[PDB]
Formats: C-alpha cells, structure tokens, sequence
C-alpha cells in the first residue's frame, strides 16, 4: 500500500495504490473514503484495522455535517483524526496504519493537505508519500507553492514514472483524485 | 481514576522497536532526647552532576521528616500524599500526628501497589508519645533501628555509625555522628558530594531545620 | 514527517529568561506559552501535541476560575502532577519551564524527568536526544547575570556550536523574556 | 574455577610510617554455611612479604602452591637466598599480576582477589592489588569485597594521601586495621570473629599474630 | 479472606457481553460508532497485553472490603454484614447527579474515608456521541 | 519472592513445657550478604499470650500479621480471650487462601487455662501442624537431629531455657543468616517474661 | 559465562604544540561506584621521547603498554639503538592492537611525542587499531565536556600555533577543573606529560575531593 | 552435573579416635525418588589402611578411585606404605586439574604408624582440609549441631562407634536420599575391623 | 496451588469378597527433608466410606474442611441421615469429581490424587480414583504415585478379574496390602515406616487401624 | 539469481541472470554465474555469495587438471558424479551453504546432450527440464515440453518462460544470458 499527495496553489492531489489483497486473484478505490465534499482521506497500513477506522472517522464526519449543516473546516477534521488515532491504541497494541487528508477550506479560500503516521503525530505538509522504501529527492528538487494543477500532475506523473520502475508488473497502477474549490473529482484518462 | 495504565502496550512496542524510553547518602540517629536525620546534596542525572545543592531532607509534618531512595518522582509523590493524609487525619483527631501513624499509611500503600512504587525511606519524628526512627522498604515491610543508612553511601556511612554510636548521646554529638556519617559518603562514594544537610527533631521543641550544615 | 526528537535550552539573566529550540527550517515549534510561562517539550512528537493541547485546556480553566494568570511555580507544579498521572504509561518527553514571575519579578526555570520529577535549575537546562555535547557547550558559554543582549548571544552561540557539530536545512526558535517585553526571533544559520 | 564453591571474605591492609599491616579472617563459607573455620589467608613469602587471598579456597591454595615453589626455586642455587638475592615484594607481585592476566586471557581465570604488602629492601613500603580479571592498583590503604566498601572509608580517616603516612605510627595503624575487623564482623553475614594479623617493619621485620579475636562488642542496647 | 484480589480474569467472551452498546441493526453484535473507543478496538485484544498489576489495582478495595465482611461474618454473624451493605445499598442507590462523578459524604463516611485521599480522589479520571444527561438516565433507569 | 523483596532468613524455635510454652529467635535480617539490621525483635505479639514468628516474604507477613492481630481483637470484644487454636486458624486461612501471590509461614505459640500452651506451625503453602515444638528458618535445617536428641515432655523452665539456648546457639553457628542476640518470650499462667541473651554467653556453651 | 571485561572510568587528553606535546590524564582509578585509588597514573613515558596512555580496561592497557615497551627494548637491540620515531611507534602500536581482532582490547590509545620535522604530534588509536594523526584528542568519560572548552579559547583552524607550553597547561588545567566539577568520575588529580626535544617532564595538579 | 547422571546423595562420617580412626556411611542409593540400590558398600578401599567415602558423580569418584590405588600400588612397590597425608594429596590433585570436568568429593580416612590415624576432606572444587572429623553428603546437613555438641578428642573405640550410629541415625531420620544399613571401618595399629548395624537397632536409639 | 510443597507418598487399595482395604503412610515430605511424621491421610466419611488423599498436604486439608461441610449439610434437618438418609460413596466421589475437573478448568487445580472407598447400602463395594485433572477410573485394585508402579502388580496377582473377587478372603486381602505398603517402605524414599489402614465390610462394618508398622524385614544379606 | 536449463534433442540451453549484490550500481559485461568446465560441458550456479564461486573455481580448476592429464575430456555423466561428491565432501564437516547447480554437456560417444541438477546437500538427478530461484514455471515446462523438440523450439520454451517469468520481477530483470551446448562447443546466443 503507497499513497502520495501534492499540494499545489488551488488544489490537492491523492494518488494511491489499486489492490493488493495477500493471496487473492481479485479483478474489481478502496483506500480513500470522502470525509466531506471538500474533504477527502486516503489511508494505507494493516488489514482490517485500518478499513473500520476510516469508516468510523467517516461515520462521524458525516454525523456532524448533518447535525450542525455545516462543513467541518480540513483542519478540524484533521485534528479529530488525530485525537481518534491516538485514541484507539491508548489500551492496545498499535497497528500499521498511515493517513493523508486533503481538503480545500472554503473560509480561507485554500488547499490544505495533512499527514498522520501510526502513533498520531499529525505535520502539515506540501507534499507526502508512504508506503515506498527515496522519492522525496524529486519532490524536493521539483516542487514549487505556486505550481498549478497541471504542473502538479506532472509532478505526480514523474513520481509515479519512477515508483514503476522497481515495482513488478502486478503493480496495476494508481488512481488519482483532485479536492478543489468545486469538490472531489477522479483523473480518469490521466 | 487514580494512576492510568494507558498507552502501555504501546510503550512496550516502542522499546521493542528500538525506541528509548527516557530515564546518595542518608542516616538517621537516635539520640536522648530525640532524632536527628542527615543527607547529602548532590543530585546526579546519571555520571553528570545536576545539582550542587539539593534539598532531600522532606517533612511529613512539623516534626516528622523522611529522606528518600530510588525512583524520585515516586518518593515526592508518596511522601506528599502521606503527608496530606497526616494533615487530615490531624485536624480530624485534634491531635499532634504520631509518627507510628505515618508509618501505617506508608506502609499500606506502599504494599497495595506490590513493591512497584520504587519509594525507600528513612522516616524520624517526635509526637507526644516520644521519638521514633523507621526504616522503609519498596514491598511494604518496615523495621525500627536506632540508627539507619541509605542510599549508594549507606556502607561507609554505617561503618563510621558502627565505629561512634552509643546509647546515651547529647544533641550535640548525634549532631556531629550523622555529619561525619554523611562526610565519610561524600569523600568515599561517587554517587555523594557537596553539603550536608541536618534536621534535628528535640522533645518538646519545635523542629530544627540546619540546611547546608557543613559545606 | 519526522519531526521527533529535537533540543531546547533554557537559561536566566539579570532579570531576564531565555527560551530556544531547534527547527527545521522549510510549522512544528516546540516552544509553547500560556501567557507569561513558556514551556519547551523535547521527544514523541505526538506526545508533545498532546501536552500541549492538555495544558492550554487546563491553563485557560485555570484563568477562567481564578481570574488571573498562572505563575511559573504553579505552573511547574500542575506539569509535574500532569506527567505523575500516567505512571506507568509515561510520555516520551523532556519539558522544560521557563518564565518570570508576575508579582515578585524573580526568574525561574525548571526542567522535568518523564514522570515528572522536577529540576529547578538557577543556571540553565539541556533537552534533547544528546544532552552531552551541547550541555558541555552551554556549560563553557553560560555566566551567570547577563543582560538580555548578552543572554541571546550566549544562547544563540551555544545553538549555532551544536548546529555545527552534527546541518542543512537547521533553523533555531529564541525567546527572551523580560517582565513587560517578549521578543521572538529567528535564527536561519 | 567457573564458579567459586568454597570462599573468603576479605582482607585489609593499612600503610604506617615504617611498614604495613594486613589482616583476614579465618573462615572458609560452603554458601551460606560457615563450614570450615581455620582458613589462614595470610601467606607469609619470606621474612619481608605478606600475601592476603580472597575468593576460592582451592584457587588459593594453588596460589600457595605456586608461592612455595617460587620460593624453593630462588634458592636453586644461589647460597645468597638468605643474602641480598633474596625475593623481594615487587617480584612475587610481578609474578602473580602477569598470572593472574594470563589466565583471565585463557578464559580460565584464578576466582581471586590478592593484596601483596611488604618491604623492599631499601626500607620503602609495597602495597598491591590484583584480581581475577588482571586488574591492579596500589594505594596507601587497600581492602577487598566488603572491606573495599566499610573498612576502607574507616581507614582512609587515618592515612588520607601520601603526605600522612609518615605521621602515622604502628599502634593508631593496628588499631585502625582492629576496628575496620571489628565493623566488619558486625555488618558482614560471611564473616568470622577469628581473623590473624600480620606487621611487616623495616626495622623489626616480620610480626605474624594469629587467634585473635574481635572484642568489646556492644550488644546492650536491645531495648 | 482474601488480601490480594484474585479471580479476575474473564473465563468466557461473546459480542454482545456489552448490553449498553448493542447495535439496533444487528442486536447479537456491538455498535462500534456510539462505543467512541476510536473504531479499531476489537474485544479480543483487551484479552492480552495487559499490565499485571492493572487488576490488583482495580479490585483492591471491593477485595479488602470482602474481607471486613467475612471477618464481621465469622466474629459477629450474618446480621452486621447484611445492614453494612444495606447502607451502602441505599446510600448508593438515591444519589443521582449525572453532572459530576464526586463520591458523596455519606459514603465515604460509611467508609470510613473522612480523612483519607488516595490516588483516586486526586486523579477522578470532545464525543460527539453518548455525552449527555440521557443516556446516563437510560443506564440508571434500565430503560 | 519478588525480585528485589526482602526475605526472612531467621532461626525459630517454640517448646512446650510443664508451665507453658517458650517462643525463641536469633535478631539478624540480611540482604544477601550485607546485614541490614543486627538487633530486630522477630517476636510478634498477635495477642496478650498469643506469640508467632514469620518466615518467607517480610511485607506479606507483616500485612497478615497485622490482620490477624484485628480479627483477635475484633473477637476479643465478643467472647473474650481467644483460643491458640482460634489464632492459628485465622492465620492458616490467610496463609492458604492467599498463597498464589503471598509466600508466608508462621510458628504460633500461645497459652490459655483450657489448653495450657500450644504451639502451631503453618509451613510455605497453608497447612497447619500442631506440635510438642517446631523450629524454622534457614538454620533451622541444622539443628533437626540435635532436637531430636534433646527434647523431654513436661520439662521444667530453666532446662526449656538451656535447651532453646543451645539449639539456637548451634544454629546461629552454622547458619550465616542467623545473627547475633536470642530473644525469648515466656507464656504461662504467670504472666509473659521476655528474656535476651547475648553472644558473650551462648557461644561459651 | 565468564565475562572477562570490565570498566576503570578515566578521561585522558592529548594536544600538539607548535614545537612540544602535551598528554594528560586524570589520575582516579575507580570501579563503577566505588574510589580503588586516588594516584594511578595511566601516562607513560616509553622511551626516546614518546608518552603513551590506553584509557579504559586497566588491564588491557596495561597489557598493552608492557609490550609496547619491550617491542621498543628489542628494536633497540636489532637496530644499533636507533631512535624509534612516533609514526613507526604508530604503526607498531596498530599491529599490536590488530593483533587481537578476534578479541580485543577494551581501550582507546593516545601517543604523544615529536615528528622528524621536531614538531609536536599526537596520534589517536580506536581499539581494534584504526589510527590517525589529530592535533587534539580527548577520550574517555567527560571528553565532551573537556573539548568544548578548549574549542571556547583556542582557534585551531588566539592560534594554536602560537600557544606556548604554560599556557597549553593552563587551560588543560582549567578544562579538567571544570570537567571535575561537571562529572562524578573526574577528579582526584592531574598528571601532565610534557615532550619537548630536552625530553620529558611531568606536573602533577590535585583536583577535587582529595 | 550431566543429565541422567547418578549422584550420590549420602551420608558420610569419619572420626579420629585415641586407637585410629572409623569410617562410616549408610548403604542408599537412589535415582530421583526410586531407591535404585538398598543395599551398598559405599566403604571403597585405596589400600590396606586407607579408606575413603565418595560424594558427587558416582563415575566420577568411581575413575578417581581407580587411578588413586593404581598410584598408591606403584607408589607402594617403590617406596613402601604410603601416609595418609599422600593418598590425601593424590585424590586432591585429581579432584582439583579435573574440576571443570568432573564432580566429586572425597572423605579420606588412614592409619600408620607415624601419625596415627587421620582424616582429610576434599570437598567439591578441589580444596583439602585435615580435621579430627569430618562429615558429608546430603544427610549430613542436619547433624552439623549434633556432632559439634557430641564430639571429643582421645573417645575409646566403644564411645566412637555410639557416636556415629547416632549421628547417623538421625541423619537416616531426616534424609529421604538416606537409609539402609550403617556400616563402619575400623583403621587401627591391631589391623582392619568390620561393622554393620540394621534399622531395627539404630532406629531405636 | 502452581506447585506442590508438603506432599504425601502413596494410597493403595483393593476390593475382597465382602468389602474393601485401603491404606496409607503417615508422612509430610518437605521436598527431600522428611519433615511431617504424625500425617494422617486416610479420612473417614461415615460410616462406610474412606477417602485416601496423596499429594500436596495443605490441599489434603483443604479437602478434608469439604468432607466435613458435605457431612455437615447432609444432617441439616434431617433427622433420618444416620441410617436411611446416610451419605453414600457414590455421592462423595461424585461431588469430589465435581471439584477436581472445574478447578482444573478453572487453571487452579488442586495436586492431589484420591481414592474413595466403601460399601453401598445395597452391598455393593465401590473403589474409584479421580486425579488433579479430573480423570476418574475404578478397577478391583488401586493405588496412587509409587504404589501405582509397585503395589498393583502384587495386588493384580490377588485380585485379577471381576471374577476373582468373590474367591478372597479378607486375610488375604490385608496380608497382600501389607506386604505391598512393605514393598514400597523398601523402595519408597519419601515413604515411612508407619501407616493407617481401613477395612470397609458389609457385616463388621468398619475397622480403622492406626500406627501399623512395617515388620519382618530382610536386611541380613547385606552383610556380604 | 535464476538459473534454467532445458535438454532437446540436440543440445542443452542454459539461462542465468545477473548479480546485483546488496545496493550496489554496478555497469558490467559478463557473466558471473557460469563457468565452462570443458569444451563440451558448461556449469551454471546459483546460490550465496563468495561460497559458491569458490566452489566453482575449483571444480573448474579440478576438469582442466584431468583434461591435461589424460589429454582426453570426461563426459558429462563423469563431471557430474565428481562435481557431487566434491559438494558432499564440502560440507562434511561445516555448515551447509545455499547452492545450487546445473551441469549441462555433450555426450560425444554417445553423441546425445546431457543436463543433471545438483542441490545444496549433494542430491544429482538427471533430468529433462530444470530451474532454481524464484517460486509455475514447472506447470507451463510440463505442459509444452516434448523429448525430440529442436533447438529453435528449445529457444520458444525458454523465451516464453522468460516472458512468464519478468511479469513478476521487480522489473530489474536485466538481459538472461543464454548460452548453448552442443556438439559443436559451446556458444552464447546474442538475443
């Protein structure tokens, strides 16, 4: 399981891997759930432990919107995940699980994109990965804040250009979806 | 309620993983007429010296004092909350607190939690009833002596104690025997240094608090 | 994302404190206030966040209740209660306590063990994953009664010496506090 | 040895202004049982030299044997044995350090502690020790085990540095060496009341006390 | 007549051990969301890892309490433990304040904890679910 | 034992004779090899003549002590004097209900005109014996074939005395966790006498 | 298992001047709490004008210093009593501690002496023989105590080069009185070794607890 | 000691005596709780008048043995009758270079007419001590007071032999690796005597 | 208990014609120290009915507190429990059995092996053992521990089928049993010289013998 | 490392990968897997580092030794039996080290191609197909394998095992070096 993000100027990109399930021969998403219509959460870590989190997190989320019929601002909702992660494992041995949320708040007119690794550390980032043995050398040398979506694609391409190059052919791909000021889309040609 | 067990398994994850979990010289002497208890100063967070100047001589009341071992947050902690309970226990009785009284509740708690509070304590003190030295261990057991050693300092101290005691001892000279206890495990210990501190708990008198007796 | 670990030093002047810890330069800061106390954590980063989330919830009911700001001894007290709670499930942190008292005026610095023993200090306190190299540094910098200016050079020299003794994109946080002014700056070596 | 099964305590030892003085006790301890009393663990090598031995009593007498055979080999054939080509302490230390480092190398180390004292020819006073690992050191008081932890600290009030060993006469040294035996019988489960003594003078040679017994013991103060 | 605490571990398990939380969808299996423990704690895991001193801790004055009661038993008779635990029965019983968890005077008098403070006093130990004044009428109602 | 705990390596001694019973011990605890106490009082009283001495893990045996010593007075305010019987009762209960966490064995020695002085031993594990005498501890295993040799019924007070003497002399001689004084506590219908000897005098028998 | 290690826990220092070398040493031998001696030196003129010391395991260092000096005894036998120079003194002390890959020495070795060129040099051994050749070397407990200091008042990029011997000691005395204060291993006295080309010369300072 | 050896759990006395010396021992030889053996000599001669007892691995001290007469045959066809004091050092430098190896303790008990009866124990490790008497084994840790309370220099033959069979008696009492039969050796000027005494006339002692 | 600390050796029972003979030492072992003599482990419950307990001492005891409570609750109200309301072997073992599996279910067992003894009040003899893990078995002939090994091959020459038991007499009965607790006295080191024995018959009804020696011992071939 | 072989009915095709050794770049031409023990007879191995080439060397250095001497070359049945008994021999009194090895010749008396597969504890079989390495490629050998295939055919197997074989890898699967035995030597096919 890798997942990447990009922040760029009006946007946030979230790619993740398609399917690895143990031993199964699968044909068939199912690591990204949509928190809020502008808020969108991309996960990766141990089997099942890692689905029923996302989903309560999304069951909550969901109970608030309608409640207070109002949209959780993607700092709120990144600090509830954290207060929830850290949570979970406070009587338990702590599981593998990594968390990127996405979300372009509408008061401050902006994209945010945060990372939360396994023990509930969250950092605000430009860009993050997780789930590849780095990667962060492009990223570091090809990244700018004022980069448009367009660019940002580019970027993610070029990422995902070298992610493939190590990888065997059961490596299906990537799927990518974009939270901006219109919501949530999927790249679907690119 | 009361201390949290939380977030244990996760530590003993960590420190399977390869992540650190972050990390003295003390006599007591009976004399005629009371007690007196003595420490060094030095405070050491490992080979690195802390602080020159510490105070480790701590009252349970007015004229009870303990001096501590081991695990130092667990010594604060238990002698704090001993001494909150004496206070009560004192205004509920009307009564001067009985150092027999302090030694009960240390010791109770002490082995309520099975030896795994690291506190180890010398505890003096003079009440209607007279004067009192007690010595305390982790586990919950107790043992009365007319003159203690603790700490990493504890053997030479006992061995100057052992060379100097007697059962008749004027103020002055118990005074002068827990000062030279408390030299001997500065010079010959690493873990001792610095000053000495003394507090001398008369019959009938208010207690006498000499910090830095002998620098 | 890796942001665990870390340094912060704390030292007294004249009538003045001074507060710094490392940063990585480019929105994590490890220097946290409450009014007129300012409190440093180094390790677990989770933990640190943790602490400092607690510890704004208890210092704002505490201003609500008693009407007034906390002072750095009281202050000192409530953390060292904080980290004695979870006795056997401790933090993975070092904090350290600076601040000037409102009424007599008097500096104070403190420093804690994981478990919340306290060391009050009269000089200067060392957190941080070493502790060893830059103690030795601050040990041959610091003199004790300097005025802020000279307090923030002897600070910041110590922070550069431990810099450059294992880097690039290093950055430094530094607070000198009087009893009417807090100045923050920033260092980018 | 492996493990030792058979032991002594400790031994003392004091510098004093003309000579040293070196004392141990007479028990050897099967665990916690005190089986066999009458130990001597004081060796005499010469009229100049006394070796004190702590740890395994089958490693010691080993250690004896080899001492015999040092001695009996410095007169194969010198008829100066007796003369100024007799054996000196500095040698039979020499001997038994380089040993004892040799068989810590050999992972079959002697389970031992030992203390040589003594006086060389010229009238200077030698005071050393060496255990089971090779380690050696000299200082104007030396102690072993328990000692090395009560006895020495009481000792050190005497003689504290160099400078205080010629203000130090015969008589305050021996009863300095009694009442460390004395402390030590007191807070020491594995020791014996018995111990013998041994005073090596530059003057008046060699003085070899043995069944002496530690005295006024305070036990009144029961209640 | 016991002084440590024993027989404290659980010697059967199911998914619906939990009546307070059951679901309404699925009544044999537990309702995760109001549960609030953070999604990811299955019941089995609190089955293993613990600290061995957690349940000595938890048990140590209902233990000693049963104690005083066999001792009053064998010394007294069955009266004296029965109108003790009636009086904290009733005392138990009428005191409803859904707004604070401090224990009342009565009890602790009965206690005989006037002048006594223990961990527990000092450290008495955000949702958007099951937080409110209802549901603790429902726990203490048994509707 | 508990890591780090503190164990009660002692010599007890407890003889019936014609007047009573006799209740003997050495005075040193240790810890390991260093003695941390030369003069402690093993005699515990648990009533005015009801005397034990404990061996094993010292804060259990301290706690159940303690305990027994309430139950006899909570039962002294009903009925009255207590029984030895009664007392090693409470203590085998104690001992064997808790003995998966608590490692405790008791010598009870007691008199009451009924019984006229009895002594009990309550070993590692909670069972109880009721003996004419019982020796424990670590020095105890010295001195099993000499008692045998050495003890009469219905001796007088001053032969119960020398005999206690000399076992637990030999005792303390053989064993290193035995230590310096001999404490003994007297129960008969006279009253309680405590008696000390010192090691000037026994180590000359 | 028997381990046949152990720790005696002092600090040594090594500096290079511009025409003599200085190596100096804290004179407590102590084992892990307790003082075995408040005088045993642990640096050691060898011969033709080279100081050594092996912090650390005494015995091992010990052990070493023994073979080193009969090395040098036999090379002055096999050579006409030529003068051995610090970097074959160098190189024969790496065979010797590479000579015990498989079980070494627990110690941290510094030489001291003068180069062909009468420059001072000092040279620092890791414990399986890795060498090199540094101006200033401290080692064992409180050695990141004591370089800080000396980093404080000397540029070594006033000048080292310009430093004279008195005062190279002074501020050895100095670092050492403040590590001594700062550290519960430190103190007792110091011993100082001073190679010059008129040969050696020792100082001795007491320090701290007597 | 190696798993599924044979151990010797024993008990061995030797006493010197104003005519010579007695060895003595009992005759149990057990594997765990199972009495493998109920009737053994454990009296293993070296040579004419020198007796000894073993403790330990029985293999062990069996090969020890073995090697220690061959030497004392050679050392006789040279020299004549050996000392006590020479086997003694013989089985002390066998038991000693060997004790990483082996396990074994040995009692040595002789007579000659030099030094007139003595007895050398070697306990495990390899060191040698001389002693008017000596006892060993697993049994004999109970009897440690009784034969420092019963033991004289200069005792007939008669009040020898009662002092042992009492002494190991109570041992057999108390022992559970001890039992069978007492037998005994008599090393005199007047030659070799032999004793062996039944559980129905110790027992009643 | 984890682990047994005073213990008791062996019980060793048989059935003959008209009833059933158990017996068993009297000894407290304290590990290899022979510490316990006077040790009574046969302990009668009624009239007819003898439990024989081996194994850890103080849970004998706990054991023997049980027997007394069940013989204690059977005469509560019950003015008919002497003779037609009297406990019966089957019962007790039962209740017994009972015990012994839920506390090793429970993790906490008792160390004990046990055999009831007795006659129903129909006649019948009953013989059964139950063990610390609760498994239960009769046959005409039993015993525990060393005995299990050493005392059933001299009694299975006795007693050999079900069809054996109406051909022995109690004489030979006894004399084998004793000649068993002989055998074991000599190859036994945690066993004892004394023992109690029970006769349970239909007729007599009960015969409890203390303080029996072993007699006769052949120990005169040693002396070569 | 992944070595196959396969027999046809004229020779022997031998496939090996490459090293890539613990994260180093590496830029080279050659084979390090495969040692040519004689004209006739080609040797290829896989298995851990340092032992294995070793042991290659000397068994390489043993054949030319023999093949000097007698002025005459051993047959493959012959290479074989000696490469397995040194092999045996190796570990007699050490360790056992991973290996594996493939022997593939030319019977010229026979005149008939020749493959045998020896594993790490000495075991030699004769056999028609072979591979050692990453664990399918049995199945699809077994379905499309026949005794008298040529050696064009030979070539189709081994590229669609290739084939199967790199839509697992890592996608580091460099070029297989494919050499061929036969009566006229032995050579390495270019593709």
């Amino acid at each position: 399981d890798i997942i990447l993000g990009i922040r760029v100027q009006d946007s946030v990109i979230l790619a993740s891997s398609k399917a690895v399930t143990r031993g199964i021969s699968v044909l068939k998403d199912d690591k990204t759930r949509q928190l809020s219509p502008h808020t969108l959460m991309s996960f990766a870590g141990e089997a099942g432990d890692t689905v029923q989190f996302a989903e309560y997190i999304q069951a909550n989320i969901q109970l608030y919107s309608i409640r207070e019929d109002y949209e959780l601002s993607p700092q709120a909702v990144s600090s509830f995940v954290r207060q929830e992660l850290a949570k979970s494992i406070r009587s338990r041995r702590p599981y593998q699980v990594n968390v990127l949320i996405g979300g372009y708040d509408k008061k401050k007119n902006k994209p945010e994109l945060y990372q939360i690794d396994y023990l509930g550390t969250k950092v605000e980032l430009p860009y993050g990965a997780h789930g590849y043995s780095y990667t962060f050398f492009l990223l570091d040398h090809h990244y700018r804040p004022d980069m448009t979506t367009e660019e940002g694609l580019d970027l993610l391409k070029l990422c995902v250009q070298e992610l493939e190059k190590r990888m065997p052919m059961d490596f299906k791909g990537v799927i990518v979806k974009i939270v901006d000021k219109d919501g949530i889309r999927q790249v679907d040609d690119f | 309620a009361g201390l949290s067990f939380d977030n244990y398994q996760r530590n003993n994850f960590l420190a399977e993983n390869s992540h650190t979990q972050p990390k003295t010289t003390i006599v007591g002497v009976k004399f005629n007429n009371g007690v007196v208890i003595a420490a060094d100063t030095r405070s050491t967070q490992g080979p690195i010296v802390a602080d020159k100047n510490c105070a480790k001589l701590h009252r349970i009341s007015p004229k009870i004092w303990c001096a501590g071992a081991g695990t130092a947050a667990d010594t604060e902690a238990v002698t704090q909350l001993i001494g909150s309970n004496i206070e009560l226990h004192s205004l509920y009785t009307s009564r001067e607190p009985r150092v027999v009284s302090a030694l009960q509740m240390l010791k109770q708690h002490l082995f309520k939690y099975q030896g795994h509070i690291g506190a180890y304590l010398i505890v003096a003190g003079v009440d209607p009833t007279g004067s009192h030295l007690f010595s305390i261990h982790a586990h919950g057991s107790t043992d009365v002596g007319y003159y203690l050693s603790l700490g990493s300092g504890s053997l030479a101290a006992m061995a100057v104690l052992e060379s100097h005691w007697k059962q008749d001892l004027t103020k002055e000279e118990a005074i002068k025997l827990a000062s030279d206890a408390i030299q001997a495990g500065i010079w010959n210990d690493l873990g001792s240094g610095s000053n000495v501190d003394v507090c001398v708990m008369e019959i009938g008198k208010d207690a006498e608090y000499l910090r830095n007796y002998t620098p | 994302s890796s942001i665990n670990g870390g340094i912060v030093v704390a030292m007294t002047g004249k009538d003045c404190v001074a507060i710094a810890c490392d940063l990585r330069l480019g929105k994590f800061e490890k220097i946290f206030h409450y009014g007129h106390v300012f409190l440093g954590i180094t390790g677990l980063a989770t933990d640190v966040t943790t602490l400092n989330e607690m510890f704004r919830y208890k210092t704002n009911l505490y201003k609500l209740k008693e009407e007034r700001a906390i002072e750095p001894e009281t202050f000192t007290q409530l953390v060292s209660s904080s980290l004695y709670e979870r006795r056997f499930g401790p933090y993975f942190v070092g904090p350290v306590v600076a601040g000037i008292n409102s009424k007599s005026g008097k500096p104070f610095i403190a420093g804690f063990d994981l478990i919340g023993c306290i060391d009050e200090a009269k000089d200067f306190i060392v957190s941080g994953t070493a502790s060893d190299q830059l103690f030795g540094m601050c040990e041959s910098l610091y003199e004790p009664n300097l005025e802020p200016e000279d307090l923030f050079e002897t600070i910041s020299q110590a922070l550069l010496n431990a810099a450059d003794r294992d880097l690039s994109g290093w950055g430094a946080v530094v607070y000198i506090i009087k009893k009417d002014e807090v100045v923050k700056r920033y260092l980018k070596m | 040895t492996q493990q030792p099964i058979v032991t002594g305590t400790s031994v003392i030892s004091m510098k004093y202004d003309n000579g040293v003085i070196i004392a141990a006790d007479n028990l050897g301890s099967y665990g916690s049982l005190l089986r066999f009393n009458g130990v001597e663990r004081l060796i005499p090598v010469g009229d100049n030299t006394v070796v004190g031995i702590s740890g395994d009593i089958s490693d010691m007498q080993h250690i004896e044997r080899l001492l015999k055979d040092l001695v009996t080999e410095n007169a194969y054939d010198n008829p100066l044995a007796d003369a100024e080509e007799a054996l000196e302490p500095s040698y039979i230390f020499e001997y038994l350090a380089t040993v004892m480092y040799q068989r810590r190398s050999k992972m079959n180390p002697l389970w031992n502690a030992i203390i040589v004292a003594g006086v060389q020819s010229n009238g200077d006073q030698f005071l050393r020790y060496v255990n089971l690992l090779g380690v050696t050191y000299s200082s104007p008081t030396l102690a072993t085990g328990f000692g090395a932890h009560m006895a020495n600290p009481l000792l050190r009030k005497v003689v504290d540095r160099e400078s205080d060993i010629p203000k130090t006469t015969v008589q305050v040294a021996e009863e300095a060496i009694v009442n460390a035996m004395r402390v030590l019988y007191y807070r020491d489960a594995r020791s014996s009341r018995n111990f013998s003594l041994a005073i090596i003078d530059k003057n008046t040679g060699l003085t070899f006390k043995k069944n002496l017994q530690v005295e006024n013991m305070k036990w009144d103060f029961a209640k | 007549m016991n002084i440590v605490p024993q027989d404290t571990f659980k010697s059967q398990v199911s998914t619906d051990q939990d009546k307070s939380v059951l679901s309404s969808a699925v009544p044999s299996l537990p309702d995760t969301l109001r549960q609030q423990e953070g999604g990811a704690v299955p019941l089995s895991t609190q089955l293993n890892d613990r600290h061995p001193l957690e349940s000595t801790l938890k048990n140590w004055e209902t233990t000693q309490r049963q104690r005083q009661m066999e001792q009053y038993r064998q010394i007294f008779g069955i009266a004296e433990p029965m109108k003790r635990t009636m009086e904290m029965e009733i005392v138990n019983r009428t005191d409803f304040n859904p707004l604070s968890t401090n224990g009342s005077i009565h009890r602790d008098i009965l206690l005989n904890k006037e002048c006594s403070i223990d961990w527990e006093d000092v450290y008495p130990g955000s949702t958007m679910v099951g937080d409110d004044v209802h549901s603790k009428i429902e726990k203490q109602l048994g509707i | 034992l508990k890591k780090g705990e503190v164990s009660l390596g002692t010599s007890i001694m407890a003889v019936t004779f014609k007047d009573g019973v006799i209740l003997g011990a050495d005075s040193r605890t240790t810890t390991g090899a260093y003695i941390a106490n030369r003069v402690t009082d093993k005699l515990t009283r648990v009533h005015d003549k009801i005397w034990c001495c404990r061996s094993g893990s010292a804060a259990d045996t301290q706690a159940i002590a303690d305990i027994v010593q309430y139950h006899l007075e909570l039962y002294t305010s009903q009925y009255g004097t207590p029984s030895t019987e009664t007392a090693a009762s409470v203590f085998k209960e104690l001992c064997y209900e808790n003995k998966d966490n608590l490692t405790a064995g008791i010598i009870v020695a007691g008199y009451d005109d009924k019984n006229k002085g009895e002594v009990y031993t309550i070993p590692l594990g909670g069972s109880v014996h009721k003996l004419p005498y019982a020796i424990a501890g670590s020095g105890s295993t010295f001195i099993y074939g000499y008692c045998d040799k050495n003890f009469r019924e219905n001796m007088s007070k001053e032969e119960t005395v020398d005999f206690i003497k000399h076992s637990l002399s030999q005792a303390i001689k053989w064993d290193g966790s035995s230590g310096g004084v001999i404490r003994m506590v007297v129960l008969t219908a006279a009253g309680v006498e405590r008696l000390i000897f010192y090691p000037d005098e026994y180590e000359q028998l | 298992q028997f381990n046949p290690y152990g720790d005696n826990g002092g600090t040594i220092l090594g500096i290079a001047g511009e025409d003599f070398a200085v190596l100096a040493g804290d004179t407590r031998n102590i084992t892990d709490y307790s003082i075995n001696s408040r005088y045993e030196p642990k640096v050691f003129d060898c011969g033709d004008n080279i100081v050594m010391s092996a912090n650390g395991f005494a015995a091992d260092g010990d052990a070493l210093v023994k073979r080193f000096k009969n090395s040098v005894k036999w090379y002055h036998f096999d050579h006409n009593d030529k003068k051995l120079s610090i970097n074959s003194a160098a190189r024969n002390i790496q065979h010797l501690l590479y000579g015990k890959r498989f079980f070494p020495y627990y110690v941290h070795t510094i030489i001291a002496g003068l180069d062909e060129d009468g420059k001072g040099a000092v040279y620092s051994f890791d414990p399986v023989g890795s060498y090199e050749r540094e101006q200033c070397r401290a080692g064992g407990a409180a050695a990141s105590l004591i370089m800080p200091f000396l980093d404080n008042q000397v540029n070594f990029k006033k000048p080292l080069k310009y430093l004279s011997v008195e005062e190279v000691i002074k501020l050895v005395r100095d670092s050492f009185t403040s590590a001594t204060e700062r550290h519960i291993q430190v103190g007792d006295g110091l011993e100082i070794l001073i190679v010059t080309k008129d040969g050696v010369r020792k100082e001795f300072y007491e320090l701290k607890r007597d």
